[PDB]
DNA sequence: AAAAAAAAA
């Protein structure tokens, strides 16, 4: 599990980022690296928590994101030439070409 | 508390209890006959008027530097005091306390450790204040004959100058200036509210090794209001109260902008060029009986500074120079010098 | 017991919802404000309704308006029932059962924070102040459904409070709910929740007294409507919040002086004392501090004036004359500023190379010849415009900076004036006295439209799409006509090439 | 006790109807207060009664009630309030306004003012009088008075009164038709509450003779006493003493052997003139006397006093829409060697003005980290706090560098913006500046020009409204005059009347300039433009800046501001041009 | 409470 912030290029200027928690199951381990901007497709879920209710005084629920796919978006912002999680991967026919 | 009383909601006698421990637990039911009846008749409540109380105070005492063995750190001791002897002692005095040396349980900390180790304290029984008494020159017959003798002595100030610091040789005029500093100048205001202070500010210049520091120490000894400070070394001497963050509850007790006994005090400083910008700002703020009004958290309890400033300093060269003397000056702004 | 008072106020409420029938203008014979509103929700599928308090004022005088405003917490469910009754009388498929909300606005007066007293608890109120901090948009349980585990019966619609409450019985006769319940997440309905903080303005606060602070809770569609630093006006109901810690919870359990108004003697409290504090609940927030899309905003004047000033013959001759009427002379500067406001097309290559599509203008001249007036006018006219000086006291300066609390895990960047001036016009005064860092960051800021930094383990690439306008004072005070621009100015050559007009 | 209930009430009622302060007059040895003040309350609708102990002490039957009140304050006060409640009907014989309002008393001057350094346990639950200074306050604390319960099965509700905080919960619903024991659950938002507030107070510094530290005593207030004081107030309070056991461990029912001490108080004390204006305002030589009145001890220096007084008067402010706002503030600099007593003028003007902050060489808003409470609060600066007034700055040269730029944006725009910690906002300042500076060196050499000696940026110096110079030069005559004047001081002045006149002028007077003065303004501008060139093509310095025009306009408008005039005359413009060119004539360097 | 690394003045 990992802590996810807001991209500095997407946040409105002069504001504060928003934090969330991302959970990675098998085969997703160590795919992401610290400091690397990423894009995660996942499932939104909520669960009960004690001290969150204790300090807020209302039945509020914590939320986490169970990741399903990760795509790296560091540097190469051009994201319209082709589709897929990894644009640097080739098929067999592309290798033949 | 000594005896704790509860009222019984108009049910016969009002139950009493006494607890000599440092902890206390309350009652739930009462021995009143109609309350002892098989159904409840009123909840017992503690009564503040009917109870008996006693004054309580605590203090700690430190070892003298003469009694400390070499290469050690002095230890402390807690003292409890109760009764009419409360407030018979003040911080900063040598005393001869006699009391009962009693053990105290560790269970108040509630750690469930130190099965046999316990804390100890002394309960005061008799205090000899000792030390000396200032007495605020309260007039007595003997000192009246003393001042008659002084009247017969003729001219006094020359002998007073000769008699302050005989260990330091010569420098009669400096001692005369010290005498004139001790008495103070014209004070107690003038017409239409204009401010004038009786305090005299004298700055001494000289090379190292002229016994000006020793003279300052002698002056501080002879002046009961004298205080010695310097640039840092100790932090709680300037711009901050001595009680800041002091209480165990951390109540943030503070006056705001104040100095050490600056009200009618004699402030003595060595290495007047050493202090940083903060103490320089403070000494510039205490100019001409001006109060210090530095605020940090809405506090404005200003200390009315009415003090005489005596400072000693040296040029950075360490020796006098044939060139223009203001080039040596104090290495301080000319406004402060004037 | 039937609260006939609640029933009566609900009946009156639904009645004037039915037939308020106020007329706006002569053409608006009978307009039916709330029937039009319900049609609006029908055609746009909304959930909240807006009620003007003044429109509520004259209906049954104080027997209705005051009876609703004062005991608002007492009669809120009755008003909800009346609204549901009328909406299901007039629009069943809108219910597709949904959390209807009511926001009252236009109160007769507003109260200061220092005027808050406990006698108004549970009454409608309007307050205003500066928002200083908000929180995330968290889901909150509203109506829970539970499974009776030992028999797997369903108990639902369990209302909640400040504490997470489970049911207390099972309708199944063979069951006696000895075991507890398990919450059905997919059956329960949540609602949005955000906490914001407000404080007194500098106007109301006398002397050097400490500002009074209060906590406001939002709910529903009013989330993220009060950004920090904004002076806003909140309308809602005053409430009180207890300490849930002393209350029974499944989880484990200035201030040291105590003396709080505690209460003891209850069942669930045990030997604990319950404390309270004042917090505010809000329901209405207001603030007091493609060519086809534009053509869609249709009006008679919109068509007429636009067509008139498009088919005119001398727009330009008039247009430059319409810029900054206050200033005197300086004909060319007005045209230059107008062209700067108009801007240039932004294009991108097929391989991803970006082209600068804005105009950068510098103004030079001897002192006092009305050069700052243009900057002030463009700041006051151009949207998203920021005024700034060449030398800034902040560590951000012009572009950005990195800051961290001492031994505190922040590692956050702070935005400079250029960062705030995105998609707008940045106006810098006294351009001459910048320092090395900004002087070398700028000639990357303009040409590339982006800023990059990598310090102390954090790296990022920020957008800086800005149009810059600067003023300068020639060296020596007065411009020397004998020399040239390079001779008189001390600003560097690479910065000169960046600018487009002088 | 069971003694005061019967006869003390009747005795005090008899002396309520039969009291005359002539008894106190005879006691002093140099009139029916109660009934007249009671009728005043009847015709006013206010429910508040003040009561002094000395007048209560003036009667022989009442001093017994005095002693009984000292020992048992609560019951005596309650029975007194009931007596006053009955006094309504006793004196009116509308009975509708009486039934709604309660009645309370405010005893004061019961005992001598004591100190926190001598508080024996013998003085518990006894009325005492205390002076001190408020340190900190707290927000209003709700206090339960009526508990609300509901039988959720049948939705039946009832009101339960409380006593001593402890609530006796009902174990079974009163509706025996259901009679369920566990169907009650209270409603927090349908109860009734009282507004308690806690005040922290410190002793006066007069009680500490030998450099000791002050001590703090907590306070408790209710109802009308809420927010009756704020930080820094000097007040005197009269109330009873209270002692409470501390909870220690909230988990258990164990209690400490020491009790917390706090006091509960009931009374707190602190520590058509327009005709008089026009009579003064109509006088001819009011200008000179008014100028000389603001500095009685200052010898000569008349012109600078006139300038400072006119700055205090201030010009007009306008915010026309299509052009924007124009500055109405006046900013003045003083320069000279530290032998002028120029700090005294700043100290004078700081207290003469209604609003104004006196500081030294932080000055604006910064987000602060709260000390006692763990939260983040935005705090405004000194310059923001001087809105509409005059901000006094001393030691202007030692201003560092970061703050100077701040000034550079507070004068040309009069609106400061802060962007920190996610907070973006703008604050209005609209403040005047009166600053003083010292030259570099022991003396300001006349040969050297001003810029080098003051060590200020030329633009900041140029953007001031005016500037004044003081040059003490040794001469026999002036030294003799100063010696005589200061020795005589060592051996016609108005009052806050000045402050109210200033407030009236700032509020109700909005003068405008007229077409007659426009020609004189243009002629003066040309005249100083005419002097800006000579018989040589050197292109002499252009001293006739537009800043001169705005300075003249503001000075003239302020000259119409005082004397309660509504339109300007010539005297305004000649005064403005003379007072603006007097400083310019002394602004030259060694050449010319 | 005291030592050690980082960016801005
Ligand atoms: N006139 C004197 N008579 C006797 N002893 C003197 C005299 N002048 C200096 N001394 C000696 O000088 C020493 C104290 O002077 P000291 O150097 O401490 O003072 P200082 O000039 O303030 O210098 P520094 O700043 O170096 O401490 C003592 O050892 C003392 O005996
Ligand atoms: N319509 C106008 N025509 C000419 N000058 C003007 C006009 N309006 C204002 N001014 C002057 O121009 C100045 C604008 O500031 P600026 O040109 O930046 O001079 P400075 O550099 O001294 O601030 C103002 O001080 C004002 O006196
Ligand atoms: N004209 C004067 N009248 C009365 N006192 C004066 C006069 N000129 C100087 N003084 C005295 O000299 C001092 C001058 O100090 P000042 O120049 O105000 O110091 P600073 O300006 O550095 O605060 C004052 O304290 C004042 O008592
Ligand atoms: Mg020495
Ligand atoms: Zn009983
Ligand atoms: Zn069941
Ligand atoms: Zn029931």
């Amino acid at each position: 599990r990992v802590t996810l912030q807001e991209a500095p290029g997407t946040v409105p200027p002069g504001r504060l980022p928003r934090h969330r928690e991302v959970i990675l199951l098998a085969d997703l381990v160590d795919v992401s690296k610290p400091g690397e901007e990423v894009e995660v497709t996942g499932i939104y879920k909520n669960n009960y928590d004690g001290n969150l209710n204790a300090k807020n005084g209302f039945p509020v629920f914590a939320t986490i994101i169970e990741a399903n796919s990760i795509k790296r978006r560091e540097g190469n912002t051009a994201n319209e030439g082709e589709e897929g999680l990894d644009v640097f991967s080739w098929t067999e026919e592309e290798e033949r070409e | 508390v000594e005896v704790i009383a509860y009222t019984c909601d108009q049910c016969g006698y009002e139950v009493f209890q006494e607890v000599n421990s440092r902890t206390f637990t309350p009652l739930s039911e009462c021995t009143s006959e109609e309350c002892s009846q098989n159904q409840t008749k009123g909840q017992l409540f503690m009564s503040t008027r009917a109870s008996k109380f006693s004054a309580f105070q605590e203090c700690k005492i430190q070892e003298l530097s003469q009694q400390v063995p070499v290469g050690h750190i002095p230890r402390s001791l807690n003292i409890h005091v109760n009764g009419t002897l409360v407030r018979s002692l003040s911080p900063g005095d040598i005393v001869d306390v006699t009391g009962i040396f009693l053990p105290a349980p560790y269970t108040g900390f509630k750690a469930l450790k130190a099965g046999l180790l316990t804390e100890t304290y002394l309960e005061a029984q008799f205090v000899r204040q000792h030390k000396k008494k200032f007495a605020s020159f309260s007039l007595t017959s003997d000192v009246e004959e003393r001042v008659m003798e002084l009247i017969t002595s003729g001219d006094v100030y020359n002998r007073l100058a000769k008699s302050i610091a005989p260990e330091i040789y010569g420098n009669l005029d400096v001692k005369k200036a010290l005498l004139l500093l001790l008495v103070g100048g014209v004070d107690k205001r003038v017409g239409d509210g204009m401010k004038i202070r009786g305090d005299i500010n004298v700055c001494l210049m000289g090379d190292p090794g002229v016994a000006k520091s020793q003279l300052l120490k002698a002056i501080c000894k002879i002046s009961p209001r004298g205080v010695y400070t310097t640039g840092k070394g100790s932090s709680g001497v300037g711009l901050t109260a001595a009680v800041m963050k002091d209480p165990v509850t951390d109540e943030m007790i503070l006056e705001g902008g104040a100095l050490v006994l600056a009200d009618n005090g004699i402030c003595c400083i060595d290495e007047f060029d050493k202090m940083d910008e903060s103490d320089r700002t403070a000494i510039h703020e205490v100019m001409e009986q001006q109060t210090i009004s530095i605020s940090k958290a809405g506090i404005n309890t200003t200390l009315n500074a009415r003090t005489s400033i005596l400072a000693a300093a040296n040029p950075l060269y360490g020796r006098y120079n044939p060139r223009l003397s203001p080039l040596d000056n104090i290495n301080l702004p000319a406004a402060l010098l004037s | 017991v039937d609260d006939v008072t609640g029933e009566k106020v609900r009946e009156a409420f639904e009645q004037f919802l039915e037939d308020f029938s106020v007329q706006s203008t002569d053409t608006g014979e009978v307009e039916k404000v709330y029937r039009a509103q319900i049609e609006f929700m029908k055609i746009y599928d909304l959930n909240t309704i807006y009620i003007d308090y003044q429109h509520l004022s004259m209906r049954e005088n104080g027997a209705l308006a005051m009876a609703i405003s004062e005991q608002y917490y007492r009669f809120l469910p009755f008003l909800q029932k009346g609204l549901r009754r009328v909406v299901r009388k007039y629009a069943p498929e809108l219910l597709n059962e949904r959390v209807f909300q009511i926001s009252f606005f236009n109160l007769p007066t507003v109260h200061r924070i220092r005027d808050i007293r406990s006698e108004k608890i549970g009454s409608l109120l309007s307050i205003s102040g500066t928002v200083t901090r908000t929180s995330e948009v968290r889901p909150e349980l509203y109506k829970a459904s539970f499974t009776c585990d030992m028999c797997r019966a369903i108990v639902d619609n369990v209302e909640q409070s400040f504490k997470y409450t489970e049911p207390t019985f099972c309708p199944n006769p063979s069951c006696e709910n000895r075991a507890f319940w398990t919450l059905n997440v997919t059956r329960s309905r949540f609602l949005d929740w955000q906490k914001v903080r407000i404080q007194e303005n500098a106007n109301e606060i006398p002397t050097g007294s400490m500002p009074r602070t209060l906590d406001v809770i939002l709910r529903g569609d009013s989330v993220e409507r009060a950004k920090p630093g904004d002076r806003c006006k909140f309308t809602g109901v005053e409430i009180v919040v207890p300490d849930v810690t002393q209350l029974g919870l499944p989880g484990v359990k200035k201030t040291t002086e105590g003396l709080n108004s505690g209460v003891t003697g209850l069942r669930s409290l045990g030997v604990r004392d319950l404390t309270y504090k004042i917090s505010f609940l809000a329901c209405h927030v207001i603030s007091i501090g493609d060519q086809e899309v534009f053509l869609n905003s249709l009006s008679s004047d919109e068509i007429n004036e636009l067509k008139e000033m498009v088919k005119d013959e001398h727009i330009y001759d008039k247009l430059v004359r319409s810029i900054a009427p206050a200033v005197f002379g300086h004909e060319a500067v007005k045209k230059g500023i107008l062209l700067q406001m108009l801007g240039g097309v932004h294009k991108s290559t097929v391989e991803g190379i970006k082209l600068r599509g804005d105009i950068n203008i510098c103004v030079v001249g001897d002192p006092s010849t009305s050069k700052s007036q243009f900057l002030k006018y463009v700041v006051g006219f151009a949207p998203r415009s920021v005024y700034t000086s060449g030398k800034a006291s902040s560590a951000a300066g012009l572009t950005a900076a990195v800051v961290r609390d001492e031994e505190g895990g922040d590692y956050t960047i702070e935005a400079g004036a250029l960062m705030l001036a995105d998609n707008g016009i940045c106006c810098i005064d006294e351009f001459d006295k910048m320092d090395i860092s900004d002087q070398v960051a700028i000639h990357e800021a303009m040409e590339q439209q982006t800023i990059s930094i990598a310090k102390a383990g954090i790296h990022a690439t920020l957008n800086a799409r800005t149009s810059i306008l600067a003023a300068a004072n020639p060296v020596g005070g007065r411009y020397n006509r004998k020399l040239s621009l390079r001779g008189n100015l001390n600003m560097t050559a690479p910065i000169m090439s960046r600018f487009d007009l002088f | 006790t069971n003694v005061s209930i019967q006869e003390c009430t009747t005795n005090f009622r008899n002396f309520l109807m039969s009291f005359k302060y002539k008894f106190r007059k005879i006691l002093d040895e140099r009139e029916l207060y109660y009934i007249k003040q009671l009728n005043e309350m009847r015709e006013l609708g206010t429910s508040n009664l003040n009561l002094d102990a000395r007048n209560l002490l003036a009667y022989k039957q009442t001093e017994d009630l005095y002693h009984q009140l000292l020992n048992y304050p609560q019951e005596v006060i309650s029975i007194m309030d009931q007596t006053i409640k009955d006094c309504m009907v006793s004196l009116i014989v509308d009975l509708d306004e009486i039934e709604t309002k309660f009645y309370k008393v405010r005893p004061y001057n019961v005992g001598s003012c004591k100190g926190m350094r001598e508080l024996n346990p013998n003085d518990i639950d006894k009325l005492i009088n205390l002076k001190g200074l408020v340190l900190r306050s707290t927000p209003v604390i709700p206090d339960m008075k009526v508990a609300f319960f509901k039988c959720n099965v049948c939705d039946h509700t009832m009101a339960v009164e409380i006593d001593r905080g402890v609530i006796q919960e009902p174990a079974r619903c009163e509706r025996i038709d259901c009679n369920e024991p566990n169907s009650m659950s209270l409603i927090h938002n349908r109860c009734s509450f009282a507004d308690k507030q806690v005040i922290k107070l410190q002793e006066t510094p007069d009680f500490v003779p030998d450099g000791q530290t002050p001590h703090s005593i907590s306070l408790c207030v209710y109802d009308e006493l809420v927010d009756s004081c704020r930080a820094g107030d000097r007040i005197e309070v009269t109330g009873t003493f209270r002692s409470i056991p501390i909870r220690a461990n909230s988990r258990q029912r164990v209690l400490k052997s020491l009790y917390k001490t706090y006091v509960d108080v009931v009374h707190v004390k602190k520590v058509q003139d327009l005709a008089k204006i026009r009579e003064v305002a109509a006088r001819e030589d009011l200008y000179s006397l008014l100028a000389r009145s603001i500095a009685p001890s200052i010898y000569e220096l008349e012109d600078v006093k006139k300038g400072i007084l006119l700055q205090l008067f201030g010009g007009t402010n306008k915010t026309f829409t299509k052009g924007g706002r124009y500055r109405g503030d006046i900013n003045i600099l003083l320069c000279g060697d530290p032998s002028t007593s120029k700090s005294q003028i700043l100290q004078y003007v700081h207290k003469i003005t209604p609003r104004g902050v006196y500081t030294s060489g932080g000055l604006t808003a910064y987000i602060t980290r709260d000390v006692d409470t763990k939260q983040l609060v935005l705090e405004s600066g000194a310059l923001v706090l001087s809105d509409g007034g005059v901000c006094c700055i001393d030691e202007f040269d030692k201003m560092s560098d970061s703050t100077r730029s701040v000034l550079h944006e507070v004068m040309e725009q009069q609106t400061i913006s802060i962007a920190k910690a996610g907070i973006i906002t703008t604050l209005n300042a609209r403040s005047s500046i009166l600053a003083s500076a010292n030259p570099i060196g022991s003396r300001y050499n006349p040969n050297l020009p001003v810029t080098e000696n003051i060590d200020l940026p030329p633009p900041l110096l140029s953007r001031f409204d005016l500037v004044y110079l003081v040059l003490d030069k040794v001469d026999e005559k002036n030294d003799r005059e100063l010696a005589k004047h200061l020795t005589n001081l060592y051996l016609v002045l108005p009052v806050e009347f000045l402050t109210m006149y200033i407030s009236y002028a700032k509020e109700h007077i909005h003068p405008i300039i007229t077409e007659a003065a426009k020609t004189e303004l243009v002629r003066a501008y040309v005249g100083m433009r005419k002097m800006g060139d000579d018989s040589r093509s050197d292109e002499k310095r252009i001293t006739a800046t537009t800043r001169q025009l705005e300075s003249m306009i503001r000075l003239a408008e302020a000259h119409a501001k005082m004397k309660l005039k509504n339109v300007v005359e010539l005297e305004d413009v000649q005064e403005a041009v003379r007072l603006i060119r007097s400083a310019i004539k002394d602004y030259a360097t060694d050449p010319k």
